């Protein structure tokens, strides 16, 4: 009796470069963009890709260095060798870079900043504000707080272009 | 920022950002969008009397956080 | 003895001195220069504030420049 | 008389089971239908949460060395007629007994089963209704409950059913250690030459914080927990469309069967009357 | 033998060092500069707050700087 | 023989000389600041002890340019 | 006595020590440079912007420099 | 010719070079306060052993500069 | 009296002095290189343009040098 | 012709310039105790045993300036 | 009168000060070495460029150096 | 005319200045005794091979610092 | 007139002013091995190459320290 592990029925394994190994010269990059275990892109070629961390903004090429990153809500840009720019926006989750060539942006939610609307946003901001006063303790004004933040965000994203 | 200190998780702190998110998309999509954030979830635990006792150990919607 | 005398040439050596403290004058500027260009990286929406900061240390730095230059300029033509 | 009709009124009972079981069958299959988009965009989310916990490890040194609670997690359906699905995680978990065995079930099914059977190691278990989409929300929920169940766990053992093809459901598992253990192990393949596919991996997580260690953690453990559970779903689906198929071809075979009978006795009926009537 | 002497020029001299400290000085005000941005970068919401207390630390610097410069002026003119 | 000078303007020199230990002084308050900045930017919520801190370390560093100004004063004075 | 002295060699000294000003000059270009270089690696399509913010500050600290030189020159042909 | 020149001046000129060695001093404080702040900001709930160290840090780097000091009064105070 | 004196061997002194100029001018390009490096790590794709970078900004400290050495040649040979 | 001149009081300036070492002692004292300090945040557990390192390299670092401390006292008692 | 006095020894002070431009060199060079290390740390199988650039470094460095030296040997030898 | 001129008290001058170089050899000790500690809590499971490294270079300074002192006793003395 | 003077001592001076170099140099190695170890503790199993650079940048460093000394010992031993 030994029963098996989910990762076994998984064949798209992670190519992780050796340390003494010669160097290569990529000219595109492998991304992954993943939303609650399913994908929107898979393992396509791209030029680079821009995503906003914690610290601040990374702009992945080919051969970036072996890396963790964790997003904030923003928006994350793919641009293609043909010359194409598509633009999604996330709520969180975290960014593998690897040496090979490889990145696997996995997020709780990465929605086509299209879909969003901007009144909306306005509408929403400003119920947070007036709920912001009634904040009933402490863990209430940070839970607006977040939600505030996330919103300034999707307005500058919508007004940026 | 500020929720650390109040011992809110990081995993709640997703669930707001994204619950958040879904409310700024368009009308049109939202249908779609929306059944990914609505809390279904519950904890229960049979007593003797058969009643489905519901525990408190964790918030389910994110106003209770 | 009483004895006195004018050394007029050292109006030259302090003059060569204060000039010395633009030394660190301009490597501030460089240090603000150098840390705005990695701000504005990590946040490109926010150049012109980080602009406008490093605009104001340059010129709080080359106060302190221009002090110096003034005690060389005095010591140079006294 | 009587034996006509109790066979009529046990036929007529059956076309009513038959018809409430094919409508069952095909809500079931408009189910799947939906379901099944998954499969196109499954199997490249966990990519690093491999790297992260998939470790070929012994099935009794793992077991026995643990001195601290080792919670379970098993998922189980709602509603009954799935197939065999929990009566095989039940015996999994038969087989895993031990004084360390907590269980945090998953699942009416699931409850009802595990509370009878062991009552000393069961706290509560979690039910969703299945109205919307199985999300994030849900596995941070399973997760935190998880842990508020016993913080000081040696490992979390998710068990669900991997959905292989439309007649293969197979039973598969996700081990989940103690964030000190995975610490521990992460930090002896930064350093030591063993685990040399974990080597980079371990390095990058070393440089970074250890808030960002712990949310990396607990991100990755929701991830699979909902992997599991997408899966189990999808298993449900399929055994309970095999399953109601199964029911169908037996209710057919039995109103065959009262059928026959039906028309024997009525022969047999008429033919005794007449012949003691008219002869 | 006693033989006391009294050279005019050396007072330039000791100027030109005190002139030297300003480097000193004004290198600080740059770190503080260089790191602000950094922070306006890191934390945009305290843009405000950062920079009053960068203000108080060139303000302190500058303090010091005038310290020095007032040896600076003094041995100018004495 | 035995011969014995005494010169005048020598403590402009040396008074300058203190001078220049108000360079590291400074530059070191700048620094505090400096890394203040970046701690308010990474844990904002610390704005109070973060800055008692900062106040601490300049009062000692302000302690040791006293220290040298005393010196310089003196000498300037002698 | 009342001895003025006339000494015309000390303008070389003073030259120098105003030369000793590039010394803080050129390094903090180079500073400048190098965090351009980790500005680049990071976001490299703000390279065009990042650039000219770079050659802004060579274009300040490259001024400071002059004043010095100013100098140099001026007590090297006088 | 053999000639025993006593000059009295120059006790001033070292002491004053002794008072370079604060320009350490001063600035080695200043960095550990500056660390103190990254670390207070890194871990809050280590903060009063952190600052218990940065004192004793100071109490040893303070020290030196006293040695320093005390040439400074013996050459100033003889 | 008016004394005039020249002081030959004082044209070596200033020109030492400007060298040190050049202790500025080589750190600053080590510096930059020392970013190249951990630039061209992180993203090695762009190398060649980091390159390219990496050397306008040693062709303009190189430049602040010449400076240097022409001031010294212009006073060794004076 | 040969004359041979014996001046009293420059063991001062020699004091001092060896009392000038110590700045870079105090300055890596202070640099220990900042990494020590950010160190201590990071791995807190282990912080005992950073503390012995740390100490181990102002072992190692105060004994230098001893020496100097040393040929101090080598000119000023002599 | 004008009084030409040509002093033999200045010509080593000056080959002093040159070499003190060589601190400048050493300290870059090494600089550029750590970094090398953090850079085939982070992408170590991009160690050959980085070597070759390490080494372009290195040989510009040096060439400054070199330079230095080239006035401190015309100095020393005249 | 020829004058031969013999200072007997130029040996505290050189022997102070090579006293300062330790300067360098102090800081470089805390500069590695400083990444030493960083290292270490980065990855504790190497210590002793840190250690070990550590020690090599601190056993590097010192010979550099040596020579100084040899330097520095040989002046003093001769 | 025509007048021509040489001193003796002053070649001690100038071998300090070379020593001074070595405060650049040995430094300049400690940084390297600083960086060596966090090198080490993100890369272990990279030790030797890690290793093997630090002692070329050494060995390179001590090229220009061996230059400074020899212009010492050329100015001391004659
Ligand atoms: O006091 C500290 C030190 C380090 N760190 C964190 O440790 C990590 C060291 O990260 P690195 O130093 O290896 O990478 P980097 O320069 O590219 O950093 P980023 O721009 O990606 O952030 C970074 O994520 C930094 O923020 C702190 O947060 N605080």
């Amino acid at each position: 009796h030994d029963l098996p592990e989910g990762f076994e029925f998984m064949e798209h394994k992670v190519v992780n470069k050796d340390i003494h190994a010669p160097h290569e010269n990529l000219e595109t990059l492998r991304l992954t963009l993943t939303r609650q275990d399913e994908f929107l892109l898979r393992e396509e070629p791209v030029k680079c890709v821009t995503v906003t961390g914690t610290n601040g903004e990374y702009g992945i090429y080919p051969g970036h260095a072996y890396k963790i990153v964790q997003l904030n809500p923003s928006p994350l840009t793919v641009e293609y060798t043909d010359g194409t720019t598509k633009k999604y926006f996330v709520s969180g989750g975290f960014a593998h870079i690897n040496n090979e060539g490889s990145c696997d942006v996995n997020t709780v939610e990465c929605t086509l900043l299209d879909d969003l609307d901007l009144a909306i946003a306005e509408k929403e901001l400003a119920a947070q504000q007036a709920a912001l006063g009634s904040a009933k303790d402490d863990k209430a004004k940070s839970v607006v707080e977040i939600r505030i933040s996330v919103i300034e965000a999707v307005i500058a994203a919508l007004k940026h272009h | 920022s500020s929720w650390r200190d109040h011992g809110i998780s990081y995993l709640k702190y997703l669930n707001v950002c994204t619950e958040t998110l879904h409310s700024t998309v368009k009308e049109s999509r939202r249908a779609k969008y929306e059944r990914w954030s609505k809390p279904c979830y519950t904890a229960q635990r049979p007593d003797g009397a058969g009643g489905q006792e519901t525990i408190d150990k964790v918030p389910i919607h994110t106003k209770d956080y | 003895s009483t004895v006195a005398i004018s050394v007029q040439g050292l109006h030259y050596v302090g003059t060569g001195l204060a000039a010395i403290a633009l030394a660190g004058v301009g490597l501030g500027i460089g240090t603000i220069f150098g840390n705005l260009l990695v701000a504005c990286a990590r946040q490109p929406n926010l150049t012109k504030m980080l602009f406008n900061y490093a605009i104001l240390g340059f010129a709080l730095t080359e106060a302190i420049g221009l002090f110096a230059l003034m005690l060389a300029f005095l010591m140079l033509f006294s | 008389s009587g034996k006509l009709r109790l066979y009529k009124e046990k036929l007529e009972g059956y076309n009513r089971f038959y018809s409430i079981v094919k409508t069952i069958k095909m809500v079931t299959l408009a189910k799947y239908r939906a379901a099944q988009g998954r499969i196109r965009t499954r199997d490249f989310s966990l990519r690093y949460t491999e790297l992260a916990f998939s470790k070929p490890q012994a099935s009794r040194d793992a077991v026995v060395a643990a001195k601290n609670a080792l919670v379970y997690i098993p998922i189980t359906t709602n509603r009954g007629s799935c197939g065999a699905l929990n009566s095989n995680i039940v015996r999994c978990i038969d087989s895993v007994v031990s004084s360390k065995m907590v269980l945090m079930p998953v699942g009416k099914r699931g409850i009802d089963s595990f509370s009878k059977l062991y009552p000393d190691e069961f706290r509560y278990g979690i039910i969703n209704d299945m109205k919307e989409s199985m999300h994030f929300g849900y596995a941070t929920f399973v997760i935190e409950n998880a842990y508020e169940v016993s913080k000081d766990a040696d490992r979390y053992q998710v068990i669900f059913n991997r959905f292989v093809s439309a007649g293969v459901q197979r039973n598969a598992v996700y081990n989940i250690p103690s964030y000190e253990k995975w610490k521990e192990d992460l930090a002896d393949a930064a350093s030591s030459d063993n685990q040399k596919n974990r080597y980079l991996f371990a390095n990058a997580l070393q440089n970074e914080e250890e808030q960002l260690i712990r949310d990396f953690f607990d991100f990755h453990a929701a991830l699979a927990v909902l992997n599991a559970v997408g899966e189990n779903e999808l298993s449900e689906q399929a055994a309970r469309l095999v399953a109601v198929e199964g029911q169908l071809t037996n209710i057919s075979s039995l109103q065959q069967r009262t059928s026959s009978l039906y028309n024997k006795t009525r022969q047999f009926g008429i033919t005794a009357a007449l012949i003691e009537i008219l002869s």
